[PDB]
């Protein structure tokens, strides 16, 4: 194993996927308001 | 209060547009680490 | 009618937010693939 | 080949984009009844 | 002017559901990559 | 190194990245009108 580089991969592709699902949890948050 | 609704669905799109944008950050990433292995396999 | 137009748009912005939550799913599945592509690589 | 490792990815990984798609064009549907 | 409007979030939702589109496209190609690489590795 | 196949994924993959984040532009700007 390399812990290391898969760990740098990792999270910079998860730290977008989990952006990208937190501006949706927003976007229908505020749809919610309607 | 209709006016209302209309300005909520800009804010709500300008979100969704945002979680494209940073989904299409999450591709590009991942295809530089693909192309990364490839060159990894090749040498 | 201009009420229901508006309700049209939320129910279209909706779907479109569901339409990016699967690619972002099936982003997540392939990056998996990829990681244990290096590790057979690694192996 | 792999054929049984190659399907089982395949098909997670197309059934998300194909969702992905239907959603699309349902929201592209409801936009054109305005 | 208030149907402006509207009409406005629809283009502009119009062009968000094409982004997604393309960038779902953009997946597919790569996800074509990552297998061939399984299969060079394979071979 | 091998250019060739590299240059003709990293297109394909690119113009779809590419034309993904200008679509959004076209909303963001759009958006901004009113």
């Amino acid at each position: 194993l390399d812990p290391i580089d898969i760990s740098i991969v990792l999270n910079k592709i998860k730290s977008q996927l989990e952006e990208s699902k937190e501006w949706i949890r927003r976007s229908n948050k505020i749809l919610d308001s309607i | 209060h209709l006016e209302g609704e209309v300005n909520k669905i800009k804010s709500a799109l300008l979100s969704t547009n945002k979680a494209v944008v940073s989904l299409s950050n999450g591709v590009s990433v991942l295809t530089s680490k693909v192309l990364d292995l490839k060159n990894y396999i090749d040498k």
